[PDB]
């Protein structure tokens, strides 16, 4: 595909950062969205 | 000049290091935390600690005592907290430190003004002889602070509790480049090799801060909130998930964080509600933080009347991401008892 297709349809890690301090606000890995 | 970035690293690493422990536990479950929230609590805990037990805290948080002096650490922490608790006009971000002490305890006045000044903490006198009313009184603080988002932090409060340390963090922001809601549409997410779950998938086609590093074996997206924050997501190539986790390092993040180059793509990502609610005890054990939790704990820093100890170190966070941004929150709950 063009532009190329990037789907988050699978387990992925992520995180949040505050820019000023660059400190790691929260960090996660999403294995099943429906498990809450 | 500043203090934060002198520690920012040490946080960073800790966090990753912490994560890697949680991963080892289940490969089957969501993970969410607030590396900050967990970490500042233990730090202003260490304030009242002496010898081996103080040392394993500061150290277990990835701080190398030879290299960086103690007093500087907190000077550090003092700053980071101030800085966070500034008003971004578009973004809202808060934290709070609370002490709840029983009425009988006489503290080391020093330690008190220490947490009052360095971690700008708040001080509450309570009666731990009304366990259900004490329990409430705390859960409101956290409810107030995380604006409702966390409400049952303390599930079982111990009958002999001599004091508790609590801290919360709250985050509400908006994308720069918010999804359009007409677009969102249910797709499959392939959890496992045989589990497939239907999810609301938000969509845009457009110019994103995205790339792929063969190093990490992943795609990477950065997603700015309006204000002084940003989200990063990492989609590992098939089979490369565990790899991804192993390679992640604070200086690598910083690389990404300098880059502001846009590429065009067709982005699909879920809308999300998860939580994480953890008993940190074994985990910080692996990370070599044992002694506080034991009969060898030293909290002479806090009071002289009796030998206390940490019995419970309990954290919970919640995250929601949608087309309009993210709301996210966490809190840490620490209870101390006599021997
Ligand atoms: C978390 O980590 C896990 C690893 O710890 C990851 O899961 C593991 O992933 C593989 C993925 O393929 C799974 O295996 C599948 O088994 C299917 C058949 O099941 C029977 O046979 C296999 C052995 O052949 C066995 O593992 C099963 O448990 C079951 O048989 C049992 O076997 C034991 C031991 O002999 C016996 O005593 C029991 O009597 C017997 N029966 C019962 C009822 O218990 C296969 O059909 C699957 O094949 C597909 O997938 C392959 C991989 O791509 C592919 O090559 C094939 O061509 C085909 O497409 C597959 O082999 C594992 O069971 C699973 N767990 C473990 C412990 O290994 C998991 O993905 C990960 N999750 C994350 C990261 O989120
Ligand atoms: C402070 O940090 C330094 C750098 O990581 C540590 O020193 C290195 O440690 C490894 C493992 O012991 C040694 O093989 C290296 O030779 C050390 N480098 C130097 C220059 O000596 C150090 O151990 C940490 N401080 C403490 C007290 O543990
Ligand atoms: C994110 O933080 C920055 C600091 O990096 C904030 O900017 C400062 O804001 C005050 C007014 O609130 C000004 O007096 C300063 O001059 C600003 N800059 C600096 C370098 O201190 C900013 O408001 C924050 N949010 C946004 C949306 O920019």
């Amino acid at each position: 595909s063009i532009p190329p297709e990037v789907k988050f349809n699978k387990p992925f890690v992520f995180l949040m950062i505050e820019q000023n301090t660059k400190s790691p606000l929260f960090m996660g890995k999403v294995v099943n969205p429906t498990q809450k | 000049h500043p203090t934060f970035n002198k520690i920012t690293p040490n946080l960073a690493e800790f966090a990753f290091s912490l994560y890697r422990q949680l991963a080892h536990q289940s490969n089957s479950t969501n993970i969410f935390f607030s590396p900050v929230s967990i970490a500042t609590a233990f730090a202003m805990l260490s304030l009242g600690t002496k010898a081996d037990t103080h040392d394993e805290i500061l150290e277990g948080l990835n701080f190398n005592l030879t290299e960086i002096p103690e007093a500087q650490i907190h000077e550090g922490f003092q700053e980071l907290l101030r800085t966070l608790n500034q008003p971004d006009s578009q973004l809202q971000l808060t934290t709070g430190n609370g002490l709840f002490l029983s009425e009988g305890l006489k503290l080391v006045d020093k330690f008190l003004e220490d947490v009052k000044k360095l971690y700008h903490s708040e001080a509450f006198t309570v009666n731990f002889g009304d366990t259900e009313e004490a329990k409430k009184q705390i859960n409101d603080y956290v409810e107030k602070g995380t604006q409702g988002k966390i409400v049952d932090l303390v599930k079982e409060l111990d009958r002999d509790t001599v004091f508790a340390l609590v801290n919360y963090i709250f985050f509400k922001g908006k994308w720069e480049r918010p999804f359009e809601v007409k677009d969102t549409e249910e797709e499959d997410f392939h959890v496992d090799q045989v589990t497939t779950v239907k999810v609301p998938m938000m969509k845009r086609l457009g110019m994103f801060n995205i790339q792929h590093c063969k190093k990490l074996s992943s795609w990477v997206l950065l997603m700015k909130y309006l204000g002084n924050a940003t989200a990063i997501f990492f989609l590992p190539d098939e089979g490369k998930l565990q790899h991804l986790e192993n390679e992640l390092t604070h200086d690598i993040i910083t690389k990404f964080l300098e880059n502001e180059d846009r590429r065009s793509a067709s982005l699909h990502l879920p809308k999300l509600s998860i939580t994480g609610t953890y008993d940190l005890k074994s985990v910080l054990g692996q990370l070599g933080i044992t002694k506080v939790f034991s009969n060898g704990a030293d909290l002479s820093g806090v009071t002289e009347e009796a030998p206390l100890k940490l019995s419970k170190a309990v954290h919970k966070a919640v995250l929601t991401i949608d087309e309009k941004g993210t709301e996210a929150a966490g809190a840490m709950f620490l209870e101390a008892i006599p021997m």
